[PDB]
This record gives C-alpha cells, structure tokens and sequence, in this order.
C-alpha cells in the first residue's frame, strides 16, 4: 500500500478542491 | 501499536485566522523505505473523510493550498492559512507505517463567539403519554455558548440522575451556539407520586445555577 | 472518476453475521489494495486490514482476527467484508477505501434485537396557565421507534426558524429524539402549530398540534 500512496499525485488536481 | 494523539480535541477559531492542529505519535512512523506515511483528512459531519495531505506534507490532488501538513520525528502539524466555512469539521491523521495503522482521535475545527446564556423551558408529559405507562420530562437548553453546560434534574428537591437523557446539538450554522434537550424519564406512577420537577443547569455565563421547575398539581 | 459504492445499511441481530460488499470502478480493481476502516459513534476510526485482490493475500489489524473476514470477486469488480458474532460494540460505519485516498461513503451496520418499532409522537405544549414574555417554546417528543431514521417538520416544513432538532439517543434498545421551535408569543396558539413525524420503516406518519393544556 505503501507503493501507491507515493503515487497519489500521478491523479490530476481536481479532487477535493472543496475541503 | 503506534498511538497517536491530537490536540487540541477542539479549536474554536475565527473565519479569516490562521490555525494549526498537532499530531503526536508515540514512537517513530518511518516505514522501511525510509518515507513517512503520515495522512490528513477532513471529514465533515454525514460524510467520508477526505484526503488533505499524504507523506507527511505532499498536498492531495486539488486541495486548496491554504492547507499543508509538515513535522517529523514524533511531532506532525497541519496548518490553515486562512479557515473558510468549508474547512469546519473534524481533522484527522492517520499513519501507514506500521502495522497496524492508526488514526489520531480528531481535532473538531468550530467557530469561536462570545459568551452567550442558554434560554431554558421545561415540559411535563403529555396527557397522551400518560395514558400509556410512561412519562417523560423535557428540559430544553437553546442557544448558548460556550458548549460546556452541566444539567441537574430534582424531584421534590431531591436530585434524580437514573432515566436522564441528554443530546446535543451541532454547532449552529446562523448564531455559532450550541442547544440540548435533556429528558427525565420516569413511570407514570411514579411521576403522579411527585409534585415539584426541576431543570438545573450551570453555564459559564451566570454565576448562579438557571432553574426550571413546574408543580404537577398546579393545574 | 474513481468510484467506490457500497451496500446499503444493515440491521442485523445480536449474535448474527453480516456481509457488506464494495463496487470499485474507474480504475483497474486489481491493480490497487482495497482497505477497510471502522468509525464508531461519529469519530473515532480504526483500520481493519487490507486485501491484495490480485492474490486474495490479506493484511490484517490483529484486533479484527475472527471478527472480519476479507474476500474479493475479481469478475465483479468488488471486495467483501463478513462481520461476524455481531454485539452492540459492532454498530458502526464501515467504511471502503482505495489507497486511503478515494472511501467510499460507508455502510453503516446496527445490531439491535429489536424488531421494526413505530414510535410514539407527543405534542409537547408549555406547563398549563403561567406568564408568557415575547417568544414561546414548544416541543415535540418522538419515542421507542427503530431503526432510524424518522422525519420531524412543523408546519410541514414552513417553521423552519427557531428550531432545535435533537439528534437520536437509545434507550432500551430502542430510539427517540425531540426538537424544540420558538415563535413570537402573538403567533401562537393564535396560529396553529403541528409537529409532523414520518417513520418510514413502519408506513408511520403522524401529525400532532399542539394545543394548550387546559386545566379543566
């Protein structure tokens, strides 16, 4: 799991832009 | 295990302030790779928790950027540049290092007001529950802060704490105060043997207790 | 977009099992870990463990060994989780999540011997006779009823200002809540006033006004 939280930001930046 | 504390468990903060929340653990959360795999989340109340900010201090995705995570060894740090109404809810860390994972207890983000007096009303039962076995006592407390409020029920002077209910309201999204309702359940035959029923509370803005009290045989 | 839809709430008797299900879709199932999170009473979150769907191979958290089993169905896209010997401590959300990034909006399981109860709804008027100043509060009490949750409106919605509504409470296996409204002296009981309830589960629907008491 480790492996794919390093690569969390390969997703475009347009999640959760209203936190 | 690796716990992790939060603190504050509350911060009442202004629309505009900066504000930090920490995070603790107990011992070091660096995996064997060598990176630290230290999450923020905001969860908001009837909702999933969100992801803020991974490894430490990597921004997710579109968070906006008055958010950031930073720390190491043992001390974590999330910081708000600027609280915005979207940003109230409870903030989370949650450590991947190590087996088994583990989340911090939650710092709830809350609006800071000044003091304001709970306004206080007492209820008999209805004559409907009456007719039914069981009789309920309602106390409502609306509209004060801060939300630290303590409740005491009396019948005939004497204090009774079994049956007692309390539930509390969210933060109000207009005013910024908190509400309770706080119910004394009793049977019906023992309410009929009692005369006086009060609603004691004590709140940071009175230096005396509020009272609410009623005599079942006044009408 | 990544999607992560879960089953639908359970109500699920002491002592019995339950099997909770998650539908991932918009990225490649076995390409990631599938996680799964407990969150009790609103806050506090444990992990439970993850599962590799590629090879079945699961990660647990130690506390959960016989309390949770792991499985996946790779032609279905979706990762099971059967809780077992279900008590009261087992009540919670459960949640599903992809690289502790994308949940999905969770289950939520209660365990309650309870059957589908209807609840009782009182009118809650002020005690009889008295001074009134320049606002009045009323009440509305609904008791006894399972599972959540109910619907609590006065004048159908129209008094919206001046409302508290009480989240639920148990008590004796059972819930019950209560709201609050606050008008103007002049508007009641000039005006009517009526506390509606719905429960869906039990087809219960009941509107009660509140009148005031009267001695006699």
């Amino acid at each position: 799991i480790q492996k794919e939280i390093d690569r969390l930001n390969e997703v475009a930046k347009n999640l959760n832009e209203s936190l | 295990d690796v716990l992790m504390t939060q603190t504050p468990l509350s911060l009442p903060v202004s629309l505009g302030d900066q504000a930090s929340i920490s995070c603790r653990s107990s011992q070091s959360i660096v995996h064997s790779s060598g990176n630290t795999y230290l999450q923020w989340y905001l969860q908001k109340p009837g909702q999933s928790p969100k992801l803020l900010i991974f490894k430490v201090s990597n921004r997710f995705s579109g968070v906006p950027d008055r958010f950031s995570g930073s720390g190491s060894g043992t001390d974590f740090t999330l910081k708000i540049s600027r609280v915005e109404a979207e940003d109230l809810g409870v903030y989370y860390c949650f450590q991947v290092s190590h087996v088994p994972y583990t989340f911090g207890g939650g710092t709830k983000l809350e609006i800071k007001r000044t003091d304001a007096a709970p306004t206080v009303s007492i209820f008999p039962p209805s004559s409907e529950q009456l007719t039914s076995g069981g009789a309920s006592v309602v106390c409502f407390l609306n509209n004060f802060y801060p939300k630290d409020i303590n409740v005491k029920w009396k019948i005939d002077g004497s204090e009774r704490q079994n049956g007692v209910l309390n539930s509390w309201t969210d933060q109000d999204s207009k005013d910024s105060t908190y509400s309770m309702s706080s119910t004394l359940t009793l049977t019906k035959d023992e309410y009929e043997r009692h005369n006086s029923y009060t609603c004691e509370a004590t709140h940071k803005t009175s230096t005396s207790p509020i009272v609410k009290s009623f005599n079942r045989n006044e009408c | 977009e990544v999607q992560l839809q879960q089953s639908g709430p359970e109500l699920v008797k002491p002592g019995a099992s339950v099997k909770i299900s998650c539908k991932a879709s918009g990225y490649t199932f076995t390409d990631y870990y599938m996680s799964w999170v407990k969150q009790s009473h609103g806050r506090s979150l444990e992990w439970i463990g993850d599962i590799n769907p590629n090879n079945g191979g699961i990660t647990y958290n130690q506390n959960f060994k016989g309390k949770a089993t792991l499985t996946v169905d790779k032609s279905s896209s979706t990762a099971y989780m059967e809780l077992r010997s279900l008590t009261s401590e087992d009540s919670a959300v459960y949640y599903c999540a992809r690289t502790f990034a994308y949940w999905g909006l969770g289950t939520l399981v209660t365990v309650s011997a309870a059957s589908t109860t209807a609840p009782s709804v009182y009118p809650l008027a002020p005690v009889c006779g008295g001074t009134t100043g320049s606002s009045v509060t009323l009440g509305c009490l609904v008791k006894g009823y399972f599972p959540e949750p109910v619907t609590l409106t006065w004048n159908s919605g129209s008094l919206s200002s001046g409302v508290h509504t009480f989240p639920a409470l148990l008590q004796s296996g059972l819930y019950t809540l209560s709201s609050s409204v606050t008008v103007t002296s002049n508007t009641w009981p000039s005006q009517t006033i009526t506390c509606n309830v719905a429960h869906p589960a039990s087809s219960t629907k009941v509107d009660k006004k509140i009148e005031p008491r009267v001695p006699a």
